[PDB]
This record gives structure tokens, sequence and C-alpha cells, in this order.
RNA sequence: UGGCGGUAGCGU
DNA sequence: GGAAGATCGAAAAAAGCACGCTACCGCCCGCGTGGTGG
DNA sequence: CCACCACGCGGGCGGTAGCGTGCTTTTTTCGATCTTCC
């Protein structure tokens, strides 16, 4: 849940991103890239 | 005894073994191994005893 | 604070907790060494089904 | 003797890495796709590298070493499966060359 | 007014 | 007399390292791409 | 028409390589003997 990994305001127009948010972003980006490359009929080496 | 244990018997084999130990996962070539050995200790830029 | 999300993985991924925590549950269940499991998991060698 | 390798490049540095590899006298390959783009309202097609951040480099490890390719100021790393870098068969190279999706 | 990392200090 | 169980030491990987409290410092993503004003 | 105020996506960093480097205990694995037989 989001409150378990909150983004505390930094009173400077920015936010403090937690480690969990960074890891989730990495996982989501990797999954989206894999889906896009699978839909593009990528070669076996790139898919692996 | 150390000479007996050591399998290498030539400069090329010794350099290849040293390169494999230093940089595992790379193709061991004579030129790369000799470059690494000569740059590890006898190169001023990388090695410098104060 | 209680509602959770879910991500649909493009391909199945093994659980690291059930893999690296010695003894390897997957390796012990499959009667194969951990090295072979790591090799097949990280796309190093084919395994027959 | 000359063989093909797969290279993962840094973001937005595909052209710089390609030019650096060309300076090393090695063969470079990257798929090109023409896609209709805007760019401030002018209607043409831009070239986008299919399978982004991927390069196919034909060279000889004996002529020039692998780490030299790994440190061409713009190449992120090698696509290695195991200890040694992976080898892409020539059939895949031929497919990629003839394929024009 | 939330967290970490580093440094220094107090009581054992 | 070669193959499978024993074992044996040597090496490699994982985990732990007291309790409270106080003060200060530093940080809380970069870079090719795009629109707007001098 | 050119300088400069936003901006939204990947990943070690940076470099035509190499960086590590003063703990101890427990568990697992592996090469090497070995040894013991069928």
């Amino acid at each position: 849940p989001p409150d378990l990994r909150p983004l505390v305001p930094l009173d400077g127009g920015r936010f403090a991103t937690s480690d969990l948010n960074d890891l989730y972003r990495r996982v989501i980006n990797r999954n989206n890239r894999l889906k896009r490359l699978l839909d593009l009929a990528a070669p076996d080496i790139i898919v692996r | 005894e150390t000479l007996r244990v050591d399998p290498t018997n030539d400069r090329l084999s010794a350099l290849v073994e040293i390169y494999r130990m230093m940089r595992p996962g790379e193709p061991p070539t004579r030129e790369a191994a000799e470059s690494l050995f000569e740059n590890l200790f006898f190169s001023e830029d990388r090695y410098d005893l104060s | 604070r209680e509602r959770m999300g879910h991500i649909e993985l493009a391909s199945p991924t093994a659980h690291i907790w059930f893999l690296k925590s010695l003894p390897s549950r997957i390796g012990l269940l499959l009667d194969m060494p951990l090295r072979d499991i790591e090799r097949v998991l990280y796309f190093e060698s084919y395994v027959v089904i | 003797m000359q063989s093909w390798y797969l290279l993962y490049c840094k973001r937005g540095q595909l052209q710089r890495a390609q030019e650096h590899l060309e300076r090393q006298a090695v063969n470079c390959l990257a798929p090109m796709i023409t896609l209709e783009k805007i760019v401030r309202g002018k209607r043409t097609a831009v070239s986008e590298p299919l399978f982004p951040n991927y390069l196919f480099v034909e060279f000889d490890p004996e002529v020039i070493h692998t780490t030299t390719i790994n440190a061409t100021r713009g190449v992120s790393h090698f696509v290695r499966f195991g200890a040694s870098p992976a080898i892409v068969p020539s059939a895949v190279i031929h497919q990629l060359s003839v394929y024009k999706p």
C-alpha cells in the first residue's frame, strides 16, 4: 500500500522517494520493456 | 615443492593463468595478458610506490 | 493503508527467498545441485522437461 | 575468425558508441525503423533503433581485446551469459540484416 | 517537525 | 580392478556484532529533448 | 533566430580499465584421496 512507502514532502518542491518505490519502478520498467520486445518479435538472445 | 605443484611450465601459460585469475570471464590472449602484467606493477600510472 | 496492488509479470520469475536461502528448497525438491538451478534460472543452459 | 557479439549501450549514446566502435575498425549493426514523427509540426519519418540500447558488433578478440570494446566511452556493458560474453550465431545476424519491419 | 549516512559526545 | 560410498580437509558463503540519549553536517535522481523570451 | 527555464524516462561508475583489501562462528560444497568392495 502507498502509505507503507510514503513520499514525505521536502518543503522545497521535491519529494523523498523511498527505496521500495525505486525498486518497484525498476521492476515495472523492466516488465514493460520485456512486453514491448515480446510484441516486436525480438530475437531469442535479446528476449533471454 | 611449489615448482612441483605449479602446473604451468612456460611464460605463456603463466601469463594466461595470471590473466584468468585477475579478470575471470574474458578470453585469455597473450597480448592482453602481457599488457595486464606489465601495467599492473611496472607501469607508473597504475603502480607507484611512494 | 491496507489495499495492495499487483503486477502481471511478462514471464515467470523465481522467488529469491525460496532459492538462495540455504538449503535451496527448489534445488532440494528437484534433486539437482544449486549450481544447475542457478544456471538454468539465469538463462545459461537448457534443461529438458 | 571474426565473430559477432551483443552489446548493451548507455541511454541516448547509441550514435556515440557506434562512432567510437567504428573508430576501432570493427563492424557495427543496429536495426533502423522509420516512424512518422512531429518535431515541431513537420511531417516526416525519424529513424528509431529497433531493440533500443542494443548493438551487434563483429570483430576479432585477438585483433582487439574485449575490455577495449567494453570501455569505448559509451558502451554500457557486454550482453554476457555466463562468465564469457555470449556469441550470436550468424543466422541471427542474417535475419536482422534482411528483416525490414 | 520525516527519514537515512557520517562525525562527535553522555551514562553504564 | 574400476566404480560408488566415505571422508576429510580446505575453501566459500551467510550472519552477528548491548541499551538508551544529545548535537552537528550532507543528501533525499541525471541528460537528451522542448518550448519560450531577449 | 539563439540562449536558457522545464521535463520525463533508465540504472555501477566511468572508461577506448579497473575499483576490493586489519572478525569470528556456522553451514554448505567440492576436489582430492581413499578405500573398499563384487
